[PDB]
Protein backbone atom coordinates (compact mmCIF):
# COMPACT_ATOMS: atom_id res chain seq x y z
CA UNK A 1 0.00 0.00 0.00
CA UNK A 2 2.56 2.22 1.12
CA UNK A 3 6.58 2.06 0.69
CA UNK A 4 8.58 4.44 2.98
CA UNK A 5 12.36 4.44 2.87
CA UNK A 6 14.21 4.46 6.76
CA UNK A 7 17.65 5.14 7.72
CA UNK A 8 19.30 1.85 10.12
CA UNK A 9 35.66 -5.36 10.44
CA UNK A 10 38.28 -8.57 9.47
CA UNK A 11 37.26 -7.64 5.74
CA UNK A 12 39.72 -4.23 6.34
CA UNK A 13 42.29 -6.58 6.76
CA UNK A 14 41.97 -8.27 3.18
CA UNK A 15 41.92 -4.66 1.54
CA UNK A 16 43.97 -2.50 3.95
CA UNK A 17 47.03 -4.97 2.91
CA UNK A 18 45.93 -6.27 -0.54
CA UNK A 19 45.62 -2.41 -1.37
CA UNK A 20 43.76 -0.22 -3.81
CA UNK A 21 44.60 3.21 -2.18
CA UNK A 22 41.45 3.30 -0.25
CA UNK A 23 41.68 6.15 2.09
CA UNK A 24 42.46 10.16 2.19
CA UNK A 25 46.13 9.10 1.94
CA UNK A 26 45.32 9.20 -2.03
CA UNK A 27 44.57 12.92 -1.76
CA UNK A 28 48.07 13.33 -0.83
CA UNK A 29 49.76 10.82 -2.46
CA UNK A 30 48.60 12.34 -5.74
CA UNK A 31 49.07 16.14 -4.93
CA UNK A 32 52.84 15.55 -3.94
CA UNK A 33 52.86 13.47 -6.98
CA UNK A 34 51.46 16.19 -8.71
CA UNK A 35 54.06 18.89 -6.79
CA UNK A 36 57.12 17.17 -5.47
CA UNK A 37 58.68 16.71 -8.34
CA UNK B 1 48.11 11.47 11.69
CA UNK B 2 48.97 12.73 8.08
CA UNK B 3 51.97 14.82 6.80
CA UNK B 4 50.55 18.16 5.56
CA UNK B 5 48.95 18.70 2.15
CA UNK B 6 50.93 21.59 1.56
CA UNK B 7 54.48 20.44 0.19
CA UNK B 8 56.69 23.21 2.08
CA UNK B 9 54.65 22.23 5.54
CA UNK B 10 55.32 18.72 4.40
CA UNK B 11 58.96 19.57 4.07
CA UNK B 12 59.04 21.26 7.99
CA UNK B 13 57.32 18.10 8.89
CA UNK B 14 60.46 15.89 7.54
CA UNK B 15 62.29 17.94 9.58
CA UNK B 16 60.67 17.55 12.68
CA UNK B 17 60.30 14.10 12.57
CA UNK B 18 63.80 13.52 10.49
CA UNK B 19 62.49 11.51 8.34
CA UNK B 20 64.65 13.63 5.82
CA UNK B 21 67.04 16.59 6.21
CA UNK B 22 69.43 18.48 4.40
CA UNK B 23 72.56 16.50 5.90
CA UNK B 24 70.94 13.37 3.56
CA UNK B 25 70.41 15.74 0.53
CA UNK B 26 73.89 14.95 -1.14
CA UNK B 27 75.31 13.33 -4.07
CA UNK B 28 79.06 12.77 -5.45
CA UNK B 29 79.32 16.46 -7.23
CA UNK B 30 79.32 17.29 -3.49
CA UNK B 31 80.44 13.76 -1.90
CA UNK B 32 83.73 13.16 -4.07
CA UNK B 33 84.72 16.87 -4.72
CA UNK B 34 84.43 16.83 -8.67
CA UNK B 35 84.02 20.48 -8.39
CA UNK B 36 84.48 21.11 -11.68
CA UNK B 37 80.97 19.85 -12.91
CA UNK B 38 79.11 22.95 -11.44
CA UNK B 39 80.52 24.08 -14.62
CA UNK B 40 80.01 21.13 -17.51
CA UNK B 41 76.22 20.63 -16.17
CA UNK B 42 74.25 23.52 -16.49
CA UNK B 43 76.06 24.57 -19.60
Amino acid sequence: LVTFIYEKVEQVLEVRSIDSISLNLEKRIKGWNRCIT
Amino acid sequence: DWFPEEPFEAFKEMRERKVFDVSDMYTIADVWGWTWEKDFKNK
